[PDB]
C-alpha cells in the first residue's frame, strides 16, 4: 500500500 | 517467477491487444521505462488542478505497466495512449475528466482505428455529468473500464464507478479475498461488475528506468480487466459491450470470494467473480447474466425496474425484499423491449427487480398473463421464466401462482434451445437448486411458507424465506 | 425545469466552477451563444465570469468560472438541462 493511491498514508 | 496476479487470471486450459488501443487517464507517466517504452504514446493532453518528480508519475507508470508491460503486463502487445488528468498529488477534477473523454472522442472521429478501451483509474463522489458522459461515450461504441473505489463502501455512490454501461472492477488479494486495510478497502455492491487481483501487484516503477514496485488498488484491478478486454477484442473484434461483458462474467472464477467480508445487505448484490482470461477451448453457447435494479425506495406505489442491453433478451424476472413486504414482479413492454418491474407493498422499505438478461439471437419472445383465478398459464414454445404479482396486501411449460395473484410466463421461440425444469424443496432461511454443468440458468422462482425473494446466482437458483420449494429453469443448445 | 447538483461529500466540492449542461440536441453554435449570454447577463450585474471550455462531442455545454449567486440566473438560460458544481477525483 503506497501513498500515491488514495486514501492510503 | 510468474507474478501471482498474472497466474491467477490464467485459465485452467491455455495456449495480445495489438489491433486494439487502450487510452489511459492518469498522472503523467515515465514513458521511457523499459516495461512500456515504444508502447505508450503520451498525447500531452493535460488538464489537472494545481498542487495544494518520481512521485508525480508513479501511479500512472505502474498502471501503464500492468496493462502492457513486456515483463509484468496483462496484454503485453497493446498500444496505449495517455492523457494527464491527475496532478502530482493524485488529484484531478470532474471537469478535467470530462474534457479528456471529449478529447478521446474527437481523436477517434479524426483518425479512426479499431476497437478502443478507456481505463479510468480514478473516482470521486456520485456525479451526474460524469456518469452521463461515460454513458454517452459508451453508446458511441467505446469500452470503458473503471475502478470500483477504495473506501470499503457501496460503489454506487462514486463516479465513474456507478456510471451506466461502464465495466466497474473491485480488487481481490492473493487469497481471493476483498482487499481490506483498516476502514479502507475495495468498494462493493451492485454497481461492481467483477473483481480482479488488486493487492501487491508488481509493475513498472518510475524510480528508475528498470525498477519495479508492488502497488495495490482497485485501479490495479481494473487494469487487469482492461488488458483482458483488449485481448478479447483482438480475437473477436466485433463484440458488442453486452457480448464482451457476458464473456468477462462467463470466464471469471466463480463463488471464490468469501462474502463474509461484505456488510450483510451487500452480499446479495455483489457479484462473486474474479476475472480470468478465456481458455483455449473458446460453437454457439447460451450466455445469461443477472441484473439487480436500484432499490425501489419506500413509497407505497414504488416500483423498481431492471433492464437488459439492447441486444439482450429478458428471459426471466424476479424480485427480492429484506422485510418480505412485497407485491411481486411482472414483465412489461417499454419502447418495444421487455423490462422487469417489481412492486413494493404498503409499508415496505422497498424492493429490487432482478432481471435475467441473455444473448439469444433469432429469438422471438412473448409474455402470457393470467389474472387471479390457483392461477396458471403456459406457453401454447419454451418456457424460460415465471413471474407473479398481486394487488392485495396479504394472502407442460406451465407457471403456477397464488390464487389471488397474476401469473406471467416468459415464452420464447428458439429453434435449437432445449430447456428443463429442476425442483428442490425442504422444511429454512435459504433453499437452493442448481442447473447441471453445461446448462444455463434462465429463470428462478419459488413455488407458492413466506418468501423474501428469489434470484439467480450464476447458475444456481436461490430462494429466501422468513415446505418451501425452489424452481430452476435451465437451457442449452 | 432545470436542476442544480453538487457533490454530497462536502470536502470534495470545488465551488466557484460549474459545468453547465445543455439539452442533448443542442448544437455547438447554440452552446457558444448561451455562454456569451451568461457572461453578458452576469456582467450587467457586476459579476466577472470566465468561459473555460465549450463542450461538444459527447455532451453539449460549457465550463464557467463564476460566483454561485448566478445559479438561479444560469438555470434560466435557454437550452439548459442541468448544472453541476465541479468536484475532485482521486487516483484509485
Amino acid at each position: 500500500f503506497v501513498a500515491t493511491t488514495f486514501a492510503f498514508x | 517467477s510468474i507474478p501471482w496476479n498474472l497466474e491467477r487470471i490464467t485459465p485452467p486450459r491455455y495456449r495480445g491487444g495489438s489491433l486494439v488501443e487502450v487510452y489511459l487517464l492518469d498522472t503523467s507517466i515515465q514513458s521511457d521505462h523499459r516495461e512500456i517504452e515504444g508502447r505508450v504514446m503520451v498525447t500531452d493532453f493535460e488538464n489537472v488542478p494545481e498542487e495544494d518528480a518520481s512521485k508525480c508519475d508513479s501511479h500512472g507508470t505502474h498502471l501503464a505497466g500492468v496493462v502492457s508491460g513486456r515483463d509484468a503486463g496483462v496484454a503485453k502487445g497493446a498500444s496505449m495512449r495517455s492523457l494527464r488528468v491527475l496532478n502530482c498529488q493524485g488529484k484531478g477534477t470532474v471537469s478535467g475528466t470530462l474534457i479528456g473523454l471529449e478529447f478521446i472522442r474527437k481523436s477517434q472521429l479524426v483518425q479512426p482505428v479499431g476497437p478502443l478501451v478507456v481505463l479510468l483509474p480514478l473516482a470521486g463522489g456520485y456525479s451526474r455529468v460524469l456518469n452521463a458522459a461515460c454513458q454517452r461515450l459508451a453508446r458511441a461504441g467505446v469500452v470503458l473500464v473503471t475502478a470500483a473505489g477504495n473506501f470499503r463502501d457501496d460503489a454506487c455512490l462514486y463516479s465513474p464507478a456507478s456510471a451506466p454501461e461502464v465495466i466497474t472492477v473491485g480488487a481481490t488479494n492473493a487469497q481471493d479475498q476483498p482487499v481490506t486495510l483498516g476502514t479502507l478497502g475495495t468498494n462493493f455492491g451492485r454497481c461492481v461488475d467483477l473483481f480482479a487481483p488488486g493487492e501487491d501487484i508488481i509493475g513498472a516503477s518510475s524510480d528508475c528506468s528498470t525498477c519495479f514496485v508492488s502497488q495495490s488498488g482497485t485501479s490495479q484491478a481494473a487494469a487487469h480487466v482492461a488488458g483482458i478486454a483488449a485481448m478479447m477484442l483482438s480475437a473477436e473484434p466485433e463484440l458488442t459491450l453486452a457480448e464482451l461483458r457476458q464473456r468477462l462474467i462467463h470466464f471469471s472464477a466463480k463463488d471464490v470470494i468469501n462474502e463474509a467480508w461484505f456488510p450483510e445487505d451487500q452480499r446479495v448484490l455483489t457479484p462473486n467473480l474474479v476475472a480470468a482470461l478465456p481458455p483455449s477451448t473458446h460453437g454457439w453457447q447460451l450466455f445469461c447474466r443477472t441484473v439487480w435494479s436500484a432499490h425501489s425506495g419506500p413509497t407505497r406505489m414504488a416500483t423498481a425496474i431492471a433492464r437488459c442491453a439492447p441486444d439482450e433478451e429478458l428471459l426471466s424476472c424476479s424480485s427480492f425484499s429484506r422485510s418480505g413486504k412485497r407485491r411481486g414482479e411482472r414483465m412489461e413492454a417499454q419502447g418495444g423491449k421487455l423490462v422487469c418491474r417489481a412492486h413494493n407493498a404498503f409499508g415496505g422499505e422497498g424492493v429490487y427487480a432482478i432481471a435475467r438478461c441473455c444473448l439469444l439471437p433469432q429469438a422471438n419472445c412473448s409474455v402470457h398473463t393470467a389474472p387471479p383465478a390457483g392461477t396458471r398459464v403456459h406457453c401454447h414454445h419454451v418456457l424460460t421464466g415465471c413471474s407473479s404479482h398481486w394487488e392485495v396486501e396479504d394472502l407442460p411449460n406451465q407457471c403456477v401462482g397464488h390464487r389471488e395473484a397474476s401469473i406471467h410466463a416468459s415464452c420464447c421461440h428458439a429453434p435449437g434451445l432445449e430447456c428443463k425444469v429442476k425442483e428442490h424443496g425442504i422444511p429454512q432461511e435459504q433453499v437452493t437448486v442448481a442447473c447441471e454443468e453445461g446448462w444455463t440458468l434462465t429463470g428462478c422462482s419459488a413455488l407458492p411458507s413466506h418468501v423474501l425473494g428469489a434470484y439467480a446466482v450464476d447458475n444456481t437458483c436461490v430462494v429466501r424465506s422468513r415446505a418451501v420449494t425452489a424452481v430452476a429453469i435451465c437451457c442449452r443448445s | 425545469t432545470a436542476t442544480f447538483h453538487r457533490c454530497a461529500k462536502d470536502p470534495w466540492r470545488l465551488p466557484g466552477t460549474y459545468v453547465v449542461v445543455l439539452k442533448e440536441e443542442t448544437h455547438l453554435s447554440q452552446s457558444e451563444r448561451t455562454a456569451r449570454r451568461l457572461q453578458a447577463q452576469a456582467a450587467r450585474r457586476g459579476y466577472l465570469t470566465k468561459i473555460l471550455h465549450v463542450f461538444h462531442g459527447l455532451l453539449p455545454g460549457f465550463l464557467v468560472k463564476m460566483s454561485g449567486d448566478l445559479l438561479e440566473l444560469a438555470l434560466k438560460l435557454p437550452h439548459v438541462d442541468y448544472i453541476e458544481e465541479d468536484s475532485s477525483v482521486f487516483a484509485q
